[PDB]
């Protein structure tokens, strides 16, 4: 008997079973419904201080393979699961998955009724919650510090989990067949794109590579100087944890390269920054969006994409200024998925066009993308 | 789980192969693949209570016959695997054998040593705890009886006395990141109930017939569907309490409430115990429902139209004959004889030809 | 590990119980349990080279014969527990069975995976690193060589290659806390040797014959030991090697140097290799030094005494009756049969009664 | 592949198995030929420092249980073992082998010939050394490490290992039957007895207390004066780690004792601190007394005990005080045993007279102590 017990800032009390690191975790508490690709949610940046619940009871199936790494890390501040499986099994698993969150001292709880859990996130909206795993776990303790949690509103986390300085990425995607590839030479890739780094999925960067890019994936305060500097081909605003409005130098970074021809492409984070130096607002979502069977559709060419998401916040459509072309939207509820601007070669999506994990459905967002690049150069 | 019918096809190959040889199917849902699991076991109408053993743990013979029964599928296959595991194979030598891939294996390994656990322990071992990990776990009151060596009964009073109830969860497409408004439901052992029954409304519930086999199909159905149509149409609160995928029965349209449960005494009284329906309908879904007459009634359910000792006085054959006997009809000769030599002569009283019926 | 003889008592009761049966047993020593075992069984003189498998992987009903043999222990139980888990019972499955405590269990469930492993890497797959723990877990060269299918000398020529040959420790009573001048020793498969074989003396080795069993007693034993004693008395270095525990030729003061290890070519050609013995005596442990002459003198040995040849010729029924031709001796009537109705025929030429011998 | 590897200062290496924690150890190493008994032997703060070897090739064989530690914990700084078995197998199991090393922080190694380092131990003596245990363990850095290390000579370590404060200690020893017994009442127990602790095993303590002694442990250095004033009918020497030599305060204490009348116990280095306050030398041996097969003769009574022992240090008989008599001897090579002064109601015991691990042979010294206090309490 290893007890974990999680608690939310409303008082509501989860016992059950530690199947992690020994200790206690907070952040906002948000649930997602995949049924597959937990690994992947696990290790994307975008996670950062969120307490992650999985609506799909038996999470660990197929164990955890470094393939499945989103980063370099597990982000997510813990994890919330219906049912542990007694084991993995999958021909391309490495490591069970308590094995795995021990290993990156993730604090885990399982038994617990994520339903429920689900529910009251669905109803109440997202709130902020505490785990504790341990010998006694004290619930009055969990719900202090699950109450003294400042939130994700206005909490820039983007600098938080960027790169420290600027490096090249030249590789692929994974195949089946061959696993993760080798990076290629520079020289085999046309396109040099720079990407601003606020907490990136590697398989974006991966999917850039696919398409002809070369990156150079720069901090997130870089300067738009330095960016333009660099004489990019396109540039990249990658997806990332927190609150997009507080990064102050990412918008203004932005509305410089604006001013530029330069085409422009955010996903997510991306999106919002986008938005906003645009003269966009964005609005923290009542539970937001995470989940990997969310249709979306492209209005310009009335046509659905069931894609993945993972944002907590969104781009007020009302408030749009004029050169921004609304170009999709959710059809579970309407919310903003995607803009253009009318005037500069600068668009973006918020959803994850990458997936990982989720459907290969928004993939093409990124041949636009190119598209504008090659035109750009034709100049 | 499909449901098969060799009983009735003597010299048939009864082994499971490329061709369909199934004759329907029972479904269940679970939060966990164990609940899941054998919520489907005790909704097959196979008169099994969950894993219930096929072989002796005292037979010489039992791991060759489990072997073979491993090995070369058949309709049992399941019930082999959990015996399999109680005489001594590994999960691996299962594998081998069955291909069976290891991640459902485990779970039925863990449920066998889980019941073994019962079987030492005893009723009284059965605290608090134990048990609600146990109804987690899928386990029936009818199986946790048999190996706590008591009555279904006893299991049942003693959830009654721990307040160990099952919740209803809701189908809804979406794991609940949106609401519903429709009550297709199935129960399971959480902390929330979804539920949420009328106390507006004179309520009709309806039990369905389980899988289809041979004797018992589709015709049962539509009879539990038009129960259902007319009695909503007239403003009543249907109830449809049945499992079989394949069904208008079990299509949330067709009633105002659903629960998509294995047919069974246990399951049902749940049911009852939260809807507090007017009358329960046991005479439309053929002889699942049937056989839960009594045993509903006395567990005081309002079992409604032709009560459960009438249906005995019908199908009990003795209290039949008497019966027509009563009424001064005609019925052909008959005779219970027990022994051979006991028939051989009642035979000559009877007349031929004649026809035995065991 | 006992001996036993039931094949010479047919109709004998021959499970093992309280009232003991076995007519002899062998002793081993390894720097573990599974090294230690493995020299036991084959040292045993019984044919085995370690767990050798009793039941066909592929036989309907070995699990049936398995689990008999388990229940139910006669003497060959060791080799059926081997068969168990190559069948995929468990290790509970067998403790249940045997009431053999499980620290036991897993160690032979484990050498039946390694064994398992060299079947499907092969020859091939025996590289140095894998071939070293394999001896390290006590695999004899023959075992190796059956489960890769080739010849045992293979086996024996790669670890020559690979210079991987065992060490020996000494038995000195007090885990090495003492030194001892002592030479009672053993191999393993470890770092550091022990044996510091003399460069001073014309040395003479005497093989033993293993356990004692019907026909192979202490009368073998009487004469190696004194061998050995006589040797020793006129100026040779004498070397025991034998594996009985029971008998004077094993007490450590018998002879100059002791190796308490089966009497095997394998481990006799180990201890050779270091010593470099003047000659080897096989003519007086019984049976199993006398068998393995022809292989000892092959590898190079040393042999002295009577040769391997003229043993055979003694022994070659046919040899032999050409050697009593020409001595012009008296033999009873004699010939070679295949079928039976050719027995009956010669018989006829021969004449009754008969001595039939397979 | 887990690695490890054991380098002693002579250079010699070791090449094995980890099987406890991941990191290094340095330490003096030592070999015990205790067959049974390796749990009693890790926890004993005896060890601290040092590496300890066990000749018995299969350990774990019976996993761990809390009834047998010796203390609070694993003292020893490293294990070393030629084979971890596959499982333990026995009833009073509570965690296997590997996992207690692990849970303890202690790095150990396994599938080493540890006879070859036994016999070096023995036709060399003791040797500090290192285990490095990790993804490539760095011999070299090995070999430095053991270097180093200062060696235990003139090396005081009851100062290491004593209690912070004073404490009572009335709970008795393990039965079958009951397990350990729940502590007494201080009213259950007529005799007082104070216990120096200089990293005491609690079977010491156990004893005493099943002997009517109510106990009140005090620190290493607790000055002679604090304690007189506590009115003991008894003052208990306990066992531990290091040179005895080094702990000025502690023979100082015992001097003080000797002035006065009260009854004066040693065991092992309370042992040799008694013969050091009486003015005897000690000296470290070749290597030392480690196991639990040691025969030790009772030369008033010429009978023989089979002992447990674990001492790498010992009192000069030569430089016996003629106030001191001899009053056992070590048949395995002559050393010093026991010691009795002839003047005062004081003795003591090179061995562990309270085993575990160990024959039960040498309990009856502690009786001699309570005849001694009973007869002082006469008085
Ligand atoms: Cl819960
Ligand atoms: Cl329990
Ligand atoms: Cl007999
Ligand atoms: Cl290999
Ligand atoms: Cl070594
Ligand atoms: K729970
Ligand atoms: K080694």
């Amino acid at each position: 008997i290893k007890s974990a017990l999680l608690v939310l800032e409303d008082g509501t009390q989860f016992h059950g079973r530690a199947i992690g690191a020994t200790g206690s975790a907070v952040g906002e508490v948000v649930f997602n419904t995949s049924m597959t690709g937990y690994q992947e949610i696990l290790t994307d940046p975008s996670y950062s201080r969120q307490i992650v619940t999985l609506t799909y009871p038996h999470i660990g199936n197929v164990g955890t393979n470094d393939a499945d790494e989103e980063s370099s890390q597990v982000h997510a501040q813990g994890l919330v699961i219906r049912d542990l499986p007694l084991i993995a099994s999958n021909f391309r698993n490495t490591e069970d998955l308590s094995s795995y969150l021990k290993r990156h001292n993730i604090v885990a709880i399982a038994d617990i009724d994520t339903r429920k859990l689900t529910r009251l996130l669905r109803e109440k909206g997202a709130q902020n919650g505490c785990i504790i795993a341990g010998d006694n776990p004290d619930a009055a303790l969990a719900l202090e510090k699950a109450r003294a949690f400042p939130g994700l509103n206005g909490m820039d986390l983007a600098k938080e989990v960027t790169t420290a300085e600027a490096y090249s990425w030249t590789q692929g995607s994974w195949t089946l067949t061959g696993g993760l590839p080798q990076a290629k030479k520079e020289d085999e890739l046309p396109f040099h794109v720079v990407a601003y780094d606020f907490g990136a999925k590697r398989n974006i960067l991966r999917m850039l590579v696919d398409r002809g890019c070369r990156l150079t994936i720069v901090p997130a305060q870089t300067s738009a100087e330095d960016v333009l500097k660099m004489n990019p081909d396109g540039i990249f605003l990658s997806n990332g944890p927190g609150d997009p409005a507080p990064c102050d130098y990412a918008i203004t970074a932005i509305q410089k390269f604006l001013e530029t021809d330069i085409p422009v492409f955010g996903i997510c984070l991306g999106h919002q920054l986008l938005a906003l130096a645009s003269g966009a607002k964005t609005v923290k979502m009542k539970f937001g969006h995470h989940g990997g069977n969310h249709p979306v559709k492209d209005v310009e060419k009335n046509v659905v994409m069931i894609t993945a998401q993972n944002h907590g916040f969104a781009v007020d459509e009302a408030t749009l200024p004029a050169n921004l072309r609304v170009t999709h939207k959710s059809l579970f509820d309407g919310t903003l998925q995607g803009i253009h601007r009318t005037d500069k070669p600068a668009f973006s999506f918020q959803g994850n066009p990458e997936a990982s994990p989720g459907p290969h459905d928004a993939a093409p967002l990124f041949d636009h993308f190119i598209e504008l690049i090659e035109q750009y150069r034709k100049t | 789980i499909p449901r098969f019918n060799f009983e009735k096809f003597a010299g048939a190959n009864d082994r499971l192969t490329t061709q369909m040889k199934s004759v329907g199917e029972v479904m269940a849902i679970g939060r966990t693949q164990q609940e899941s699991l054998q919520k489907a076991l005790r909704g097959l109408e196979v008169g099994a209570t969950g894993f219930d053993p096929k072989v002796s743990l005292d037979d010489p013979e039992a791991l060759t016959k489990i072997r073979r029964e491993l090995k070369d599928a058949g309709a049992d296959r399941i019930w082999y695997i959990a015996d399999a595991f109680r005489a001594g194979l590994s999960v691996d030598g299962v594998f081998n054998l069955t291909n069976i891939d290891r991640w459902f294996l485990v779970q039925i390994e863990e449920l066998v040593r889980l019941e073994e656990k019962v079987a030492e322990v005893g009723i009284t071992g059965l605290n608090a705890d134990f048990l609600r990990q146990l109804k987690r776990k899928g386990f029936a009151d009818a199986r946790l009886a048999k190996l706590a060596g008591v009555r279904e009964a006893e299991i049942r009073k003693l959830r009654d006395q721990y307040d160990l109830h099952p919740v209803y969860k809701r189908v809804d497409t979406c794991a609940a990141e949106f609401a519903t408004d429709t009550a297709y439901m199935y129960s399971t052992y959480e902390e929330e109930c979804e539920a949420n029954p009328s106390t507006d409304r004179e309520k009709i519930m309806v039990l369905g017939g389980g899988p289809n086999r041979i004797g018992q199909g589709i015709e049962f159905d539509y009879c539990c569907v038009h129960a259902s149509l007319a009695l909503r149409e007239d403003g009543y609160e249907t109830i449809m309490v049945n499992c079989n995928p394949e069904t208008v029965s079990t299509d949330y349209d067709t009633s105002d409430r659903l629960y998509f449960e294995p047919v069974t005494l246990e399951d049902v009284l749940e049911i009852v115990r939260i809807e507090k329906p007017k009358g329960v309908i046991v005479q439309y879904g053929g002889q699942t429902p049937l056989k839960l007459a009594r045993a509903l009634e006395a567990a005081g359910v309002p079992v409604i139209g032709t009560s459960p000792d009438a249906i005995d006085r019908a199908e009990d054959r003795e209290r039949f004959q008497h019966a027509v006997e009563r009424l001064k009809l005609k019925q052909p000769a008959n005779a219970t004889v027990t022994a051979i030599e006991m028939a051989v002569e009642k035979a000559k009283e009877i007349g031929y030809p004649l026809v035995v019926r065991a």
